[PDB]
């Protein structure tokens, strides 16, 4: 009644012995997949900003004027675990190699390596705040190399077929905060073939489209009808 | 503007608003004194007529329920 | 071949339904960043947009 | 079918007692009347233990390792509950009201402060073996002349610092060793020390009184010996402090006062951080997150419960529930969402999951009396005491419709057409049916022909055929589309309360006062079969009533009666705290279930302490309430005759145990019940409960998975079919290929239908392989969806929480996805220049 | 062991009016010894025998560098506290502007960036220092990098109102 | 009110009230309680409103 006991034979598939299954990350491939998390994150991080606005008070709060000004920073010694508690880790661009961020440090080593999964692993880790904060900043202004490492990190990621919404939040949270940038320099040719071979992995997303017009339509005139 | 109001008469507004967008700059669209008070006006109406047409594409499978079961009839 | 062919030109159609949404509120929203106001402080922001909303008067049974 | 649990409370997110988070503070645990609510915010889900106090309970801690729970009601019962097998440990009688209850935070003791005695016991494992007495005491320290109001232990469990009625606080070392370094006492206070902390170093000691006066105390000399060093006072003039506590890592003090208002300080230099109102009744509760980032507050007259991060100044979220006034409820088309009519005056959406709420309409300024959903989930409906009948949009939120009739009478129940045109709604004070148009607002007609209160509406969901019934013990059928105008009255026993309508809308089961339900056919008017109620039903015995609860006629009989959606069974509940479920087929009794437990609501118990009986009346009609240690309790405001007012305040009586709506959900097997307590929500679930279905000797957990490693796919989802074991059809389900879908789909036998189904559709919702289960649908409906439509009412709750999955999970992310399509090729195909 | 930092001669009467303030910390709660040469023009940090000249030299930076007493105060106390200086580089057209354009009118823009990302930003001619936690100098020094390379105070004013929410929120 | 609640809520309506409502617009997000979730993303006017 309070533990769980196996139902393996004394005498004188350990999940299938304690009566559990555990599913499996992903069946196949080829078959898109959520992510393994709640299903209200996807729209929390699109419209995270109105969920705010409902959030605020009615009136601004009575606070003091003798306050310090480092308040959040002057804790003592459970620990925080947001984005502003973050330390850099161990000669002038938006973040110096001292003062890189785990993010963009990941992100630049993902596009030496060509290879992303921990930069995925990363933004599939960190809270919504912290997606937005972090896709918010993203160097948008001479020579477009961070978003253009974004837009074919995504393209690695929805490749996989695995926390393919979230990929997709994280794509219209760019094109939401810096769409503009890549709108005003369209047709340059880095940003153009970024997004042509995200369009290339993106387009065969319309099986999940015509899949749940089949269900809905077939599954109304059976029920109805 | 005034033609997206109907459900009939709005596939040559689309068209229009289409050509319209893909022809001029985005930028001296949106700088135009008055274009605001137009697409503010026009952006719930194309998204009426993209639920509508969305829920015909929908119930469109009719014809895909109708073809596997008569696929199935032998 | 109906189902072929209706089911075409209603996707036809919903592209560029959809290709105008998305263009118009980037149209709108650019003109918005562009020069819309400068508050940073959330209740005069809120207020503000209160302020500059939509209304619509109704008649209402009590 | 009949095995149904206690799942869930919706509603009443804080009834009484104090918050705690969990130490990864993603839960919250509030206290609900004698339940307790656990709600993880994170992952957005909300259970309720089920077990129950039976009072009103008043304390709860959990230690940090998040293993047991502990809970104490308000005379003393501690119930110790292993927080993660959900199973209850051990019942412990402390003798007396016992004000707080902590762990230390090294988890292995906990104290509490039962009258004027600090005692301490050390906990038992989670590990052992339940025993006779698992509790083995540590001590039980007596320094106190009055009651202990709090405890606070130290951050090395080594020192706890209590604070009393008495206008002192005292420190007590655990442990006989360091007693020397905990003796002293803190004087100097007006009134009752609320609150005492230490700080993150343990050098000060904040002591925060009742009258707004904080003291902070540091071991300095003028020898060193614990003087005072500053008094902060918060100048609050009318308003006191209700509760205090203290998060000594980020030196955040936080603090309600009776006026709703609540401050929190950076507490050494005594700085307002904030200060902001909940409201205007006081802030019973506050609790603080382990990193101190989130504040929940509640306030116990109203039954709210705020979490609020005080940096981004923001609310989590600001929920309020129903305690004792709630009319009706009803499950949305798909069982999602559960919209609650409150006496208050009010309409709220309560989500089933998460166990909050989403939204809330007061536009009627009285009792809405019955809700009702149309037009598949966009439309809803209301009836209340105030005149009218008004229609909600649940997508603009706009009470868009209102319609009165002619001769100010307050309506008491509606039903609404199938195909919304029309809505109907009958009163308790009129004898006719007012029939309006919907679309149109005007008043389509006044049927008339019962001479008694018209009870109950419902409308025929298939043939649009109205059954009203009323108190002149008729149940009578109007024929309104189409010409006829055709009337037909069913006589019956006695008076009726309760009507309802089978979904084919072939028959009608009627509650009457005489205890039973009659089932009638609706077409040939003549009654099919009726169940014989009022001997399988718990009517309590009141407090103030001079009759034995066997001789009562106050309950015993059934004001809300509802059908299964496959119509074979009948859910039913009345002003009687038990709530009983039979099959219309054999007219026997299913299960009954006792709703409340609570010796604080009145007719729980059957039989009455006779040690309360005394010469001159009952022990509990003895209103001590001057005995009171202010003056806003110790007022009496209940005028006199008030029965079903407002105001709780206001009726002099204790709250009486009744279930005011039963509903069946339409997806999944489940079923709520709109109680004193809450939204008492009662679900099977298949995951216990070995049932099988015809299995053999060969047909074994071992037997499906060699068929499945020998790759006979149907073959083992058919074997795990006959287990009807959860585990074994999702691993057979799993390991089917994309390949063989089709095949297996289209040779499953047509019994095990409606099981994959609805395996599909509990599975669905949550899980993440959404192009599995919408390939393993589509493969359904299109190899066996004749044999659904032909076979409707079986398949009507299997095919309804499938397209739960579709439209709310599926549908959402085909809309971003078809989102970022539209603005790439925007973004692309465009000019872009200056 | 010691260390030299050069007040140069735009701080150095504010250094010698509120000295007073600065010395009682480097010498009784940092136990270093303190010099001011009045030759060179420096400050002299040395050890006695009975990790904290960094401390000191950056308290003392933090003051040279054109930060106020009790920021500077701020930056000798709570340890996740960073500084980071950069010119702008990026003439009538370029210079002479876009440091007007971080300023504003009467300095409201890098008042409501200051507030918005919790750093504190001093501006000189064309050297901006700023004082913050390392994610809050992180959206500072974007905001500024943004508002010097041309972006319209529409966006830069949303995107401040939305860092000084998602920063404050805890997740 | 006392009345009502005297009167144990049994009593006769207030007559007619045609008043007049101005409803600004606004999300329906904006429009809902303090809870992680929500209900729907709409405008609280109508196409035909605006």
């Amino acid at each position: 009644q309070f533990k769980t006991v196996s139902t393996r034979t004394i005498d004188e598939l350990n999940d299938i012995d304690f009566n559990t299954y555990t599913s499996l990350e992903q069946i196949d491939k080829e078959l898109l997949t959520l992510s393994i998390g709640p299903r209200s994150k996807m729209n929390t991080l699109l419209h995270l900003d109105v969920i705010r606005k409902r959030s605020k008070p009615k009136e601004a709060p009575k606070k003091s004027e003798k306050l310090p000004f480092f308040l959040q920073l002057s804790g003592e010694k459970s620990v925080r675990e947001g984005i502003a508690h973050e330390t850099p880790e161990e000669f002038k661009v938006t973040g110096r190699l001292g003062f890189e961020s785990h993010f963009t440090k990941q992100l630049r080593e993902g596009s030496q390596s060509k290879d992303y999964s921990s930069l995925l692993a990363t933004l599939i880790n960190f809270s919504p705040a912290a997606v937005d904060l972090e896709i918010r900043s993203l160097n948008s202004f001479e020579p477009f190399d961070e978003i253009v490492w974004f837009i074919d990190a995504l393209t690695q990621g929805l490749k996989s077929n695995k926390n393919f919404e979230l990929y997709e939040t994280f794509m219209s949270l760019l094109f939401k905060a810096h769409g503009d940038v890549i709108h005003a320099n369209n047709k340059n040719q880095d940003i153009a073939s970024a997004l042509q071979n995200w369009e290339d992995v993106h387009k065969k997303e319309d099986r999940l489209d015509d899949l749940v017009k089949f269900c809905m339509g077939v599954a109304a005139f059976v029920t109805t009808a | 503007r005034d033609w997206n109001t109907n459900a009939k008469t709005h596939t040559i507004a689309q068209r229009t608003i289409r050509c319209i967008l893909m022809h001029h700059n985005i930028a001296k669209l949106s700088e135009i004194p008055g274009m605001v008070k137009i697409v503010d006006a026009i952006i719930p109406y194309t998204q009426r007529h993209f639920t509508r047409v969305d829920n015909l594409v929908e119930q469109s499978y009719i014809l895909d329920y109708a073809l596997v079961e008569m696929d199935k009839l032998f | 071949r109906v189902k072929t062919e209706l089911r075409s030109a209603l996707k036809s159609t919903e592209d560029d339904l959809g290709f105008n949404v998305q263009g118009l509120k980037f149209v709108k929203q650019q003109w918005n960043l562009r020069h819309n106001y400068e508050f940073v402080d959330e209740y005069d922001q809120q207020e503000k947009e209160s302020n500059s909303a939509r209304k619509r008067v109704f008649g209402t049974v009590i | 079918k009949s095995d149904f649990k206690f799942s869930n409370l919706l509603g009443t997110v804080y009834r009484q007692g104090n918050i705690t988070f969990s130490d990864d503070g993603k839960q919250l645990l509030s206290p609900v009347g004698n339940r307790v609510s656990v709600f993880d915010l994170i992952n957005n889900k909300s259970f309720t233990f089920e077990y129950e106090h039976r009072k009103n309970i008043a304390a709860i801690d959990l230690n940090k390792q998040g293993t047991l729970l502990i809970s104490i009601d308000e005379d003393g019962r501690a119930i110790l509950v292993n927080f993660k097998a959900r199973n209850v440990l051990h019942h412990f009688n402390f003798k007396e009201k016992c004000s707080a209850v902590k762990f230390s935070p090294d988890g292995r003791l906990f104290a509490l402060a039962s009258g004027r005695f600090l005692q301490i016991w050390k906990t038992p494992d989670v590990n052992k073996d339940r025993q006779f007495a698992p509790f083995v005491r540590h001590r039980v320290h007596a320094g106190h002349f009055q009651d202990i109001t709090s405890l606070t232990w130290s951050q090395d469990s080594r020192f706890i610092l209590t604070t009393s009625k008495d206008l002192s606080a005292k420190i007590w070392s655990v442990d006989s060793e360091e007693k020397n370094l905990a003796a002293t006492t803190f004087n100097g206070h007006r009134d009752y020390v609320m609150g005492a902390f230490f700080s993150h170093d343990q050098e000060k000691i904040y002591t925060v009184s009742k009258d707004g006066a904080v003291f902070v105390w540091e071991f300095t000399k003028r020898k060193y010996s614990w003087r005072i060093t500053k008094k902060h006072f918060f100048y609050a003039n009318q308003a006191k402090v209700k509760c205090v506590t203290f998060h000594p890592a980020t030196r955040l003090l936080a603090v309600g006062f009776t006026s709703g208002e609540f401050r929190l300080y950076d507490l050494p230099d005594f700085t307002l951080i904030q200060q902001l109102s909940m409201g205007q009744n006081p802030v019973n509760t506050v609790s603080v997150n382990q990193t101190g980032e989130w504040l929940a507050f509640g306030s116990s007259k109203l039954g709210q419960l705020l979490v609020y991060e005080w940096q981004s100044e923001s609310y989590i979220l600001k929920q309020q529930g129903h305690f004792d006034s709630t009319n009706s409820l009803a499950y949305s088309p798909d069982g999602s969402r559960v919209v609650t009519a409150s006496e208050d005056g009010k309409i709220k959406v309560w989500d089933i999951t998460s166990g909050f709420c989403l939204a809330t309409f007061e536009e009627h300024t009285s009792s809405v009396t019955a809700v009702q959903f149309a037009k598949r989930g966009q439309v809803m409906f209301s009836s209340s005491l105030d005149g009218t009948v008004r229609a909600w949009d649940l997508i603009r939120y706009r009470n868009f419709r209102t319609f009165t009739g002619t001769e100010r009478i307050q309506f008491n129940c509606l039903a609404v057409d199938p195909s919304g045109e029309v809505v109907c709604a009958g009163s308790l004070d009129n004898f006719d049916i007012h029939v309006w148009s919907v679309q149109t607002g005007q008043l389509l007609d006044a049927l008339s022909g019962h001479e008694g209160p018209v009870s109950c509406l419902s409308f025929s969901q298939e043939n649009s055929v109205l059954a009203s019934a009323s108190w002149d013990k008729t149940i009578r059928i109007w024929s309104i589309f189409g010409r006829s105008q055709q009337v037909e009255p069913i006589e019956v026993y006695s008076d009726v309360l309760a009507l309802s309508m089978r979904p084919d809308g072939k028959e009608v089961a009627v509650s009457t006062l005489k205890g039973q339900i009659s089932i009638f056919n609706i077409e040939d008017a003549k009654q099919v079969g009726n169940i014989d109620c009022r001997k399988d039903i718990i009517s309590g015995r009141f407090n103030q009533d001079r009759f034995t609860a066997k001789n009562s006629e106050r309950s015993k009989f059934f004001t809300t009666i509802h059908y299964s959606f496959d119509g074979m069974a009948i859910v039913a509940g009345g002003n009687n705290n038990s709530i009983c479920l039979y099959d219309v087929p054999n007219e026997v009794l299913l299960k009954r279930f006792i709703v409340s437990r609570n010796m604080a609501l009145n007719g729980t118990l059957e039989f009455l302490n006779s040690k309360k009986m005394t010469e001159a009346g009952s022990l509990d009609l003895i209103d001590d309430a001057g005995e009171n240690s202010d003056l806003e309790d110790r007022i009496d405001n209940s005028l006199p005759g008030s029965q079903r007012g407002g105001d709780l305040s206001t009726r002099k009586m204790r709250p009486e145990v009744r279930v005011t709506s039963v509903q069946f959900s339409p997806t999944a097997n489940a079923f709520a019940a709109a109680s004193t307590e809450g939204l008492l929500i009662y679900s099977t679930n298949d995951t216990i409960l070995f049932d099988p279905f015809d299995l053999d000797v060969d047909v074994t957990p071992h037997s499906t998975v060699e068929a499945l490693r020998e790759k006979q796919f149907l073959n083992a989802l058919v074997m795990a079919f006959r287990l009807n074991e959860e585990y074994l059809i999702n691993k057979v389900y799993e390991a089917i290929p994309i390949k063989e879908i089709p095949l297996v789909a289209s040779n499953i036998p047509a019994i095990y239908l409606p099981r994959i189904l609805k395996f599909i559709g509990d599975f669905a919702i949550e899980s993440q392989h959404i192009e599995f289960n919408l390939i393993w649908i589509k493969a359904l409906l299109s190899a066996s969806g004749g044999y659904i439509n032909e076979h409707k009412y079986l398949f009507s709750t299997a095919m309804r929480s499938i397209q739960r999955f579709i439209v709310r999970v599926a549908k959402e992310v085909v809309n971003t996805t078809t989102d970022n399509k539209y603005t790439y090729r925007f973004l692309v195909s465009t000019d872009g220049s200056m | 062991e010691s260390r030299k930092i050069m007040v140069p001669p735009h701080r150095m009467t504010p250094l010698r009016n509120s000295w007073t303030k600065i010395y009682p910390p480097l010498v009784e709660h940092l136990k270093l010894q303190v010099r001011m040469n009045l030759k060179t023009k420096s400050v002299e940090l040395r050890t006695n025998p009975k990790g904290a000249l960094q401390k000191g030299a950056d308290f003392i930076k933090a003051f040279t560098l054109g930060f106020d007493l009790d920021d500077s105060i701020a930056l000798l106390r709570l340890d996740d506290l960073y500084i980071e200086t950069f010119e702008v580089k990026d003439t009538g057209d370029h210079l002479s502007r876009a440091i007007g354009r971080i300023a504003g009118k009467d300095g409201k823009t890098k008042f409501a960036i200051e507030n918005a990302t919790r750093t504190r930003i001093v501006l000189a001619d064309s050297k901006i220092h700023i004082l913050g936690g390392f994610t809050h100098i992180r959206m500072a020094r974007e905001s500024v990098v943004s508002l010097i390379l041309g972006s319209p105070p529409g966006k830069v004013y949303g995107n401040l109102r939305t860092v000084a929410s998602r920063l404050k929120e805890r997740y | 009110y006392k009345l009502d609640v005297l009167s144990s809520v049994h009593f006769v309506p207030k007559p007619a009230s045609t008043s007049l409502e101005i409803r600004v617009e606004t999300p329906t997000i904006s429009m809902e309680d303090a809870q992680p979730l929500y209900m729907s993303n709409a405008s609280s006017l109508a196409p035909q409103e605006i």
